C-alpha cells in the first residue's frame, strides 16, 4: 500500500492512512520540454487550490477537520456505522456528488462567522 | 442525536480526466548519445523499480476505443518527427531533367526494371559552374516526362527533405507518465476485451516502455497476449470497423535487403551535400521476408478458433490478400535498418478453414522518397544505407477487415489492412487509462468544533 | 463534429460535364484521404476515385474522371467528362480512416448524404 | 456583490465579504501569454501567504496581534473608520505609514519567538 | 545581520534570525526562459518544504518541537555546548546519516494526534 | 549598491577547475551568438 | 468628441456618433484567378 | 523583367490606364525549364 | 566519459595505401579538433596531421597524407598514400582542448592507446 492502495478498503480503514495520499501531490526547445513544464505548473495550481479551499474553512493543515455546520438529513439519511465500516470512499463520492458545492458554501459561511466571534471575545476584556 | 460535516484530506478517490503526459526513458541509452527522432535525451530519466502497486476490491471501467493518451500520442510522434527534419537539407535543387537508363549489372529476372541509372547536372561549390553527376534511383521514385528523361516522383506536388544521416529511426521504448495529482490505472485482467469492467486493476508510476513501431498489416515488435489470442474490435457486427488481433506466441519474420548498396556524396552547393547511391557491388536480388510455414499455420489455427466465438461454431473462415488501393495499405509497410520496405503478403493470407520445415518467401520492394503518414503533403528522402540490411522481428498481431456480405452466407472473409497508425499504438495502450486524484471528500461524524 | 456536404446535382445528358464538391468540416483535411463511391439502383457500392497524396481511379473510369483536392477550402473536386448513360447512380463522398486510399468500403468511417446523378 | 461589490461599502460592511475576494485570487502568441500569466498569479498568492505565515496567523483571514497602534498613523476616531469610511479610502491614508507596520508586526512574532519555546522547556 | 549573516555563528544566535532566511526563499529569447525555469523551481522547492511541515505538527510556526523522543545515538553530547559552540553547518554533516528516518517518525506522530483529537471530541 | 553581505567566522571550500557556471557561461555565449546571427543575411550568392 | 488636448491641434480628435451611417463598397469587375507554379510546392496566384 | 501593355476591352473612361497586361518568363517545378506566363497588374504595383 | 577508439595499421608494402580512423564518443564532435601523433621507436611524439576547421600537416608529410572528418559518425580519417619505409611508428589519436590545432603535444588532453603501423 504505497499510493491509493486503500481505495478498496473501507472509509474507516482508508482514513487511517491519509498522509500517503497527501505526499504524492507535488512530486533547443524540444517537444518533451513544454510537456514537462506544463506538468509542473499544473500540479502547483491544483495543490494550492485545495489548500486555499481548506484555509477558508476552519482548518488549514489539519488533515482531519471538524466543523460547526450540521449534517442535513436529505444528503445521506443513513446511520453512521454503515458508512464507516461497510463502504469505501469511491462509492461515497457518488452519493453526495451533487451536494458538494452547496456544502462548500456553508463551510465558508460558518468560518467567517466564527472569526468575528473570536475577534469580539478578544475586545470586551 | 446530532451530526455535522467533517472534512478529510488525502482521500483516495479519482475521476476520468484529460491531461498532458510527459516522457520517461531508461538511462541505458543515455550513454552513446547519438540522436533519435523521438529525442529521449530531453526525456527525463525514469525511476528504477517504479511503484507498481495493486489495488484490491476496486472495479474500474476501461474503453480502449475512445481512450485518451492515444490521440495525444499520435500528435507527439507527428511533432517529434517534425523537429527532427527541420535542421536537415532541403532537396529543392535535386529534381531536374534526368537521363536514366536501365541497370544491367548481372541483374536477375525479378529485378528487371526496378533500378534506373540516372545522370543530371548539378551546381558545383561555385554558383557559376555546373557538372554532370549520376546516381541510382529505384523505379518507384521516378517518372517519365516525355524517351529516356525522368524526374523525381514527388516534386511537382512538394519538395523532399534529407533525413540527417545521424537521426536514428530505430524505435526505443517510451514510458508515458502523468504529473503529480494524476495516476495511471493499468488493467491486469487476463480476459480483457478492451471494454467493460476490469476486476483486476492496479496503479503504476507510469507505463511500460512502448516502442513506437510504424507499420501497416502485421504490427511488429509489440506486446504479446497472456494465455490466449485476443480479438478486440469496437463493434464486431460492423464490417466498417477494424479487428485488432493479438496472439500470445510470436512468429518470427526475417526480412533482408540482399543488395550490397554503397553510399556516394554529391555536392548540392556550398555547405549542402546529397547522399546518393553509387554502383552496386555484387549481384542484384529482390528484397524478401521469411516466416515459417509451420509457425504461421498454427498461429492462424489459433486465430480461427477465437474468431468462431464471435462468428459461430459452424462457419467458414476465409483469408484473402489485400483488397487493393494505395501501396502503403496493400502491403506490409515498415522500416528496417533505416530503409523502407513494401512486402507483398499474398502468400500469408490465402486459406479456407472448415468448421469440422519450409518457409514463406514474400517479396518486397524499396522506396527512397516516401509520402509521410504524418501529413498529406511533405515527403522525405531516405539516404541509402551502406552494406546489407537484415533484421529479425516478432509479429505480435494483425489488423483485419471483414468483407461485407449478406445474411445466410455462412462464409466470413477477412482481409488485411493497417491504414491508421492510431491502431498501432491502440494495441499497446489498451491496458492503461488516466485519472485525476480528487481528495477533500466530506463525510459526517459525531464531532463538533470547539468554541 | 465531422460532417461531409456534397454538391454537383447532375442532371446532364450523354457526353456531359460536372464537378462534384465535398467539404470536410469537423476534421483536419491534411490528415485523411477522401474518395468517391457510386451506387447504381439495385447494386452495391463501388469505388470511383480517391486521392490522399496520390490519386487512384476505378477500372470503369478509363481515364475519363479526374480527382483533385484544394487544401485551402478543404474540398475534394471530382471532374466528370464523357458521361455515358451507364453512369446513372448515386455518387457518395467518404473520408478514409487514414491518409491512404483503399478500394473497399471498409476503409472509410464517414460518408456523405449522397448525390443522385442521372 | 459577487467579487468586489463591497468596494464602495463602508469598511465595517466590507469585512463581512472577505472569502469572496479570497477564492478569486488564485482561479503560439497566446501559448506563452497564458503560461506566464498563470505563474505570476501563483507567486503573488504565496508572497502574501508567506508574509502572513511569518506573523502568527496563516489561515485565519482575521488576525489579532500584540502590537500597539501608534496614534500618529491614524489620530482619528474609531467610530468613523468603520461606520463612514471605506477600505479604498483607508489604503490611501495609511499608504505612507504602512511599511513600518509590516516590520513591527514581524517583531511581535519575533518577540513571541523570544518566548515560544521556553515555557514548554521548563515544564 | 542580513541574509545568511549568522551562518558562521552558533545555533543559539542563528535561531534569533530565522525570518531573514525565510523571506529570501521565494523572492522567445534564451535569457528570459532561463528565468522561467528559475521562477517555477523556486515555488516548487518552497512548497515541498511547507507541505512537509504541514504533515508534521506545525504549519507556519518557524519553531516546532514534537513529542517523539530524541534518540541519544544520533548526537551523544551535551545540550549546553551544541547551542553555544556549534553552528548549523557543522550539525548537518553529523546528523545527515540520521535523517529521512526521523522524518518518518514525525509523519506518524501527527496522524495519531489527528485521530486522537477526532476520538477525543467524540466522547463528550 | 548590491547587498554584498560579509559572512564572518565561516570557512568555505572552492575549486575553479571543476566549477560549473563556466560551462553554463560557455553554453550561454554560444547560444547568444546563435540567435544574434539568425536574422542576419547569408553570403551564399558570393561564391562566384 | 474625445481629444487628449482639444486646444493642441497636433492631437487628433476621435468622433463617435449614435446612429451608424451605411457605406456600400464594391469592385464591379468579375475577376478570374490564375495559378502559376513557381516551384515545388510553390504557387503564384496571378490574375487572368 | 516584365513586358507590359495596357488592357483595353471597351474599357470605361475612368480606367484609361489603371491596369497593365504583363508577360514574363518564369521558373517551373524543374530548374532547367522555363515558362512564359502573363498576369494583370494594377498601375500602382508596377514601375517602368 | 570521453573515450577514443582507433583502427587501421598493419603491414603494407612501400608505396601502398592505408587509412586510419579514430572516433569520439563522450563529447561533442563539432566542439573539438583532432590530431594524429606518431612516436617512432626510441624517439618522441611528433605532429603528423590534424583538422579542426582547417587541415594541418607535419613537415615530413610532403603532401602525401590527407585528413578529413565525417560529422555523421564523428570520426577522423587519415588517407595515407605513398607510404615510405621511414613512416613506421605507433600512431596516436588525440582530442584537442578547443576547436583549434596546435603542433605541440600539450595542446591536447585525451589520448588514444596507440596503433602500430609498420
Ligand atoms: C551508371 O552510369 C554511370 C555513367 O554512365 C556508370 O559510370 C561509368 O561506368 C563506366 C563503365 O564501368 C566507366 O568506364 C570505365 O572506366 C574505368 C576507369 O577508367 C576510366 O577513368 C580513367 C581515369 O581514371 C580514364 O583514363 C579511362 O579512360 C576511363 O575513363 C575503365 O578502366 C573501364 O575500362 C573498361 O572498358 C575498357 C574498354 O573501353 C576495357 O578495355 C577495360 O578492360 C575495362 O573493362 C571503363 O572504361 C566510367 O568511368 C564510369 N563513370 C563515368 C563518369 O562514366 C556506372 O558504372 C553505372 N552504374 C551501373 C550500376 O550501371
Ligand atoms: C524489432 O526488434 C528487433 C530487436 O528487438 C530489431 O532488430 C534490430 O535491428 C537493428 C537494425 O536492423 C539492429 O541494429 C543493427 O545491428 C547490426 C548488428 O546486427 C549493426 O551492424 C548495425 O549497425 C549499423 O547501423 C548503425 C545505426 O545506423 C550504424 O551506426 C553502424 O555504423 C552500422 O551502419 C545496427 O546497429 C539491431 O541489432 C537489431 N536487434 C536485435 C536484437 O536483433 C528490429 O529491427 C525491430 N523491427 C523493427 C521493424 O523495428
Ligand atoms: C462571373 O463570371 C462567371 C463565369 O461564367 C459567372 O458564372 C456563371 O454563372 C451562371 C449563373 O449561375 C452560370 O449559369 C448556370 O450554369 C448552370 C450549369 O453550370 C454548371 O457547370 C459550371 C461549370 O463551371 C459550374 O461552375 C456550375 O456550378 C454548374 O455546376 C446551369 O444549370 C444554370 O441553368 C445556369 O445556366 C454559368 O454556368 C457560370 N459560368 C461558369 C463558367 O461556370 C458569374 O455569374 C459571373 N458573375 C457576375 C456577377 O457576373
Ligand atoms: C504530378 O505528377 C504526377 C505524375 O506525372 C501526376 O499524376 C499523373 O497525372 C496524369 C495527368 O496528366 C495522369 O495521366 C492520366 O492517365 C489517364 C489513364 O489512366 C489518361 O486517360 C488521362 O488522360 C491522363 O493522361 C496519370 O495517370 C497520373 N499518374 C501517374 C503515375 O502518372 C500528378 O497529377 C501531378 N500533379 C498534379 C497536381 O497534377
Ligand atoms: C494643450 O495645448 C495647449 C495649446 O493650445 C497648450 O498650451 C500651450 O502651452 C505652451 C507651453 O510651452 C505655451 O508655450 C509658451 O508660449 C509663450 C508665447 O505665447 C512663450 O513665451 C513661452 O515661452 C512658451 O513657449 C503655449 O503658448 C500654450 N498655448 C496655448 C494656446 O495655450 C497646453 O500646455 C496643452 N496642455 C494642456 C494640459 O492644456
Ligand atoms: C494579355 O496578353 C496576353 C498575351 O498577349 C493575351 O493572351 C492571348 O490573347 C489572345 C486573344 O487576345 C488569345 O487568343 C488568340 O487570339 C489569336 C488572334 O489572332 C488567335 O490567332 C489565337 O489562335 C488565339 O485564339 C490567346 O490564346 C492568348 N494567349 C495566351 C497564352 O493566353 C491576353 O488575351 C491578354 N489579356 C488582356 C486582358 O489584355
Ligand atoms: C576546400 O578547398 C580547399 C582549398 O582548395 C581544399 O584544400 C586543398 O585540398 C587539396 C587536396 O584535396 C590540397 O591539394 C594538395 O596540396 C598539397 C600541398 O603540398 C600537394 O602536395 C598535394 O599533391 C595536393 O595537391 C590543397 O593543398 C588544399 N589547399 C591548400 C590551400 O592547402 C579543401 O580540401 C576543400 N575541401 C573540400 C571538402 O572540398
Ligand atoms: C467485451 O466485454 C464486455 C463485457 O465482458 C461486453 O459487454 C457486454 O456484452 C454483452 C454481450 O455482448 C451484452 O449483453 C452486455 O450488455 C454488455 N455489457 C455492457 C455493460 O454493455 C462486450 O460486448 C464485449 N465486446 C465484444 C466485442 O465482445
Ligand atoms: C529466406 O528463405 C530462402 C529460401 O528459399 C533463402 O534463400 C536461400 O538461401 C540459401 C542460403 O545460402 C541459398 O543457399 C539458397 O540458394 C537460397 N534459395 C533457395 C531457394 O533456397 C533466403 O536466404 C532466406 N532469407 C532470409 C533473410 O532468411
Ligand atoms: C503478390 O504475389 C502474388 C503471387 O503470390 C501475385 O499474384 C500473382 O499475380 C500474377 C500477375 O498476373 C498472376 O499471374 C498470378 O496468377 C498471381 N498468383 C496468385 C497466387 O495470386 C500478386 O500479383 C502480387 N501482388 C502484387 C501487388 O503484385
Ligand atoms: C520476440 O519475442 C520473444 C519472446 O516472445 C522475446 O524473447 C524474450 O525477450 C525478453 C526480453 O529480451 C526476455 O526477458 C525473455 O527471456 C525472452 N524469451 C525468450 C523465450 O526468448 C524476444 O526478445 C522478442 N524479440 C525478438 C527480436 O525476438
Ligand atoms: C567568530 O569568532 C569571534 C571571535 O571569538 C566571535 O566573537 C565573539 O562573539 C561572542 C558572542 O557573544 C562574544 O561574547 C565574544 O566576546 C566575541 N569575541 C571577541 C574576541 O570579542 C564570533 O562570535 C564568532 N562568530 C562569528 C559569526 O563572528
Ligand atoms: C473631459 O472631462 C474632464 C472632467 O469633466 C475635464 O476636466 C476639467 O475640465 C475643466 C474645463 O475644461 C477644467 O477647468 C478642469 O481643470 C479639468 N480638470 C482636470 C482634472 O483636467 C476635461 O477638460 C474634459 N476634456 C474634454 C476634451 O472635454
Ligand atoms: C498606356 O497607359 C499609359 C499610362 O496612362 C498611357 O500614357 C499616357 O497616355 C496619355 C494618353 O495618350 C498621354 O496623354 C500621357 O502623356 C501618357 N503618359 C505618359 C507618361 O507618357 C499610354 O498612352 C497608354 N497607351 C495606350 C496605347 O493605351
Ligand atoms: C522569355 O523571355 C525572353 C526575353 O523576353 C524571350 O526570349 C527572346 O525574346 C526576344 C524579344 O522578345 C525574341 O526576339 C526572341 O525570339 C526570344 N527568344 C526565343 C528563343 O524565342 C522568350 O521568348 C520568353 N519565353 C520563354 C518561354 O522563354
Ligand atoms: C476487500 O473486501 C474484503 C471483504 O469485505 C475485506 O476482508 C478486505 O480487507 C478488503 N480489501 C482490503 C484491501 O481491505
Ligand atoms: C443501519 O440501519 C439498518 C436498518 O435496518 C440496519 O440494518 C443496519 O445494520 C444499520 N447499520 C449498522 C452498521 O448496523
Ligand atoms: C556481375 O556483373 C559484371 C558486370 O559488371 C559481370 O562481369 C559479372 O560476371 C557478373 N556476375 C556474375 C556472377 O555473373
Ligand atoms: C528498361 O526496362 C523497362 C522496364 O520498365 C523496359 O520496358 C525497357 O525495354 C528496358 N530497356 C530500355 C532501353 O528502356
Ligand atoms: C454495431 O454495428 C451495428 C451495425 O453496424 C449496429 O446495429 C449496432 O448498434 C452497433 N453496436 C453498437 C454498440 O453501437
Ligand atoms: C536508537 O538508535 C539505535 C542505533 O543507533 C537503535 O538500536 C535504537 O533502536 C534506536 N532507538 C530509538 C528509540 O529510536
Ligand atoms: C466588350 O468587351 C468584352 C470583353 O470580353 C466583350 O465580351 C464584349 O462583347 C465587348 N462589347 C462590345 C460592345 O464590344
Amino acid at each position: 500500500l504505497g499510493f491509493l492502495g486503500a481505495a478498496g478498503s473501507t472509509m474507516g480503514a482508508a482514513s487511517m492512512t491519509l498522509t500517503v495520499q497527501a505526499r504524492n501531490l507535488l512530486s533547443k526547445l524540444t517537444v518533451w520540454g513544454i510537456k514537462q513544464l506544463q506538468a509542473r505548473v499544473l500540479a502547483v495550481e491544483r495543490y494550492l487550490r485545495d489548500q486555499q479551499l481548506l484555509g477558508i474553512w476552519g482548518c488549514s493543515g489539519k488533515l482531519i477537520c471538524c466543523t460547526n455546520v450540521p449534517w442535513n438529513s436529505s444528503w445521506s439519511n443513513r446511520n453512521l456505522s454503515e458508512i464507516w465500516d461497510n463502504m469505501t470512499w469511491l462509492q461515497w463520492d457518488k452519493e453526495i456528488s451533487n451536494y458538494t458545492q452547496i456544502i462548500y458554501g456553508l463551510l465558508e459561511e460558518s468560518q467567517n462567522q466564527q472569526e468575528k466571534n473570536e475577534q469580539d471575545l478578544l475586545a470586551l476584556d | 442525536e446530532n451530526l455535522w460535516v467533517t472534512v478529510y484530506y488525502g482521500v483516495p478517490v479519482w475521476k476520468d480526466a484529460e491531461t498532458t503526459l510527459f516522457c520517461a526513458s531508461d538511462a541505458k541509452a543515455y550513454e552513446t548519445e547519438k540522436h533519435n527522432v523521438w529525442a529521449t535525451h530531453a526525456c527525463v530519466p525514469t525511476d528504477p523499480n517504479p511503484q507498481e502497486i495493486h489495488l484490491e476490491n476496486v472495479t474500474e471501467e476501461f474503453n480502449m476505443w475512445k481512450n485518451n493518451m492515444v490521440e495525444q500520442m499520435h500528435t507527439d510522434i507527428i511533432s517529434l518527427w517534425d523537429q527532427s527534419l527541420k535542421p536537415c537539407v532541403k532537396l529543392t535543387p535535386l529534381c531536374v531533367t534526368l537521363q536514366c537508363t536501365n541497370v544491367t549489372n548481372n541483374i536477375t529476372d525479378d529485378m528487371r526494371g526496378e533500378l534506373k541509372n540516372c545522370s543530371f547536372n548539378m551546381t558545383t561549390e561555385l554558383r557559376d559552374k555546373k557538372q554532370k553527376v549520376y546516381s541510382l534511383f529505384y523505379r518507384l521514385d521516378v517518372v517519365q516526362i516525355n524517351n529516356k528523361e525522368y524526374r523525381l516522383i514527388n516534386c511537382n506536388t512538394s519538395a523532399c527533405t534529407q533525413a540527417c544521416p545521424k537521426v536514428s529511426f530505430e524505435p526505443i521504448p517510451i514510458h508515458y507518465c502523468a504529473p503529480a495529482g494524476f495516476a495511471i490505472l493499468k488493467c491486469k485482467d487476463k480476459k480483457f476485451n478492451g471494454t467493460g469492467p476490469c476486476p483486476s486493476v492496479s496503479t503504476v508510476q507510469c507505463t511500460h516502455g512502448i516502442k513506437p513501431v510504424v507499420s501497416t498489416q502485421l504490427l511488429l515488435n509489440g506486446s504479446l497476449a497472456e494465455e490466449e489470442v485476443m480479438i478486440r474490435s469496437e463493434n464486431i457486427t460492423n464490417n466498417a470497423k477494424n479487428i485488432l488481433v493479438q496472439f500470445n506466441t510470436p512468429v518470427q519474420i526475417n526480412c533482408t535487403r540482399p543488395n550490397n548498396n554503397t553510399r556516394k556524396s554529391i555536392r548540392i552547393g556550398p555547405g549542402q551535400a546529397f547522399y546518393a547511391t553509387g554502383d552496386i557491388i555484387g549481384d542484384i536480388r529482390q528484397a524478401h521476408c521469411n516466416v515459417s510455414k509451420a509457425t504461421w499455420n498454427e498461429t492462424l489455427g489459433k486465430v480461427v478458433k477465437q474468431l468462431r466465438k464471435h462468428f459461430g461454431n459452424n462457419t467458414i473462415i476465409r483469408f484473402a490478400n489485400s483488397s487493393g488501393g494505395d501501396l502503403e495499405v496493400t502491403t506490409h509497410s515498415f522500416n528496417c535498418g533505416g530503409e523502407f520496405f513494401y512486402c507483398n503478403t499474398s502468400g500469408l493470407f490465402n486459406s479456407t478453414w472448415i468448421s469440422n520445415n519450409d518457409s514463406i518467401t514474400l517479396p518486397c520492394r524499396i522506396k527512397q522518397i516516401i509520402n509521410m503518414w504524418q501529413r498529406i503533403g511533405q515527403c522525405m528522402y531516405a539516404p541509402p544505407i551502406q552494406g546489407v540490411i537484415r533484421c529479425v522481428s516478432n509479429i505480435t498481431g494483425l489488423i483485419l477487415t471483414r468483407d461485407g456480405g449478406s445474411t445466410n452466407s455462412t462464409t466470413e472473409t477477412f482481409r488485411p489492412g493497417g491504414g491508421d497508425m492510431r491502431d498501432n499504438w491502440r494495441s499497446e495502450l489498451y491496458k492503461y487509462k488516466v485519472v485525476k486524484i480528487e481528495p477533500l471528500g466530506v463525510a459526517p461524524t459525531r464531532c463538533k468544533r470547539r468554541v | 463534429e465531422v460532417q461531409l456536404v456534397e454538391s454537383g446535382g447532375g442532371l446532364v445528358q450523354a457526353g456531359g460535364f460536372l464537378e462534384l464538391s465535398c467539404e470536410l468540416r469537423g476534421s483536419i483535411f491534411n490528415q485523411y484521404a477522401m474518395a468517391w463511391f457510386r451506387q447504381a439502383p439495385g447494386k452495391e457500392r463501388e469505388f470511383v476515385a480517391g486521392m490522399g497524396a496520390v490519386p487512384h481511379y476505378g477500372e470503369f473510369v478509363k481515364g475519363r474522371f479526374t480527382i483533385s483536392r484544394d487544401n485551402a477550402k478543404s474540398t475534394v473536386y471530382l471532374q466528370m467528362s464523357s458521361l455515358e448513360p451507364e453512369d446513372t447512380a448515386i455518387y457518395f463522398c467518404a473520408r478514409s480512416k487514414s491518409t491512404y486510399i483503399s478500394y473497399n468500403s471498409n476503409g472509410y468511417d464517414y460518408w456523405g448524404q449522397g448525390t443522385q446523378v442521372t
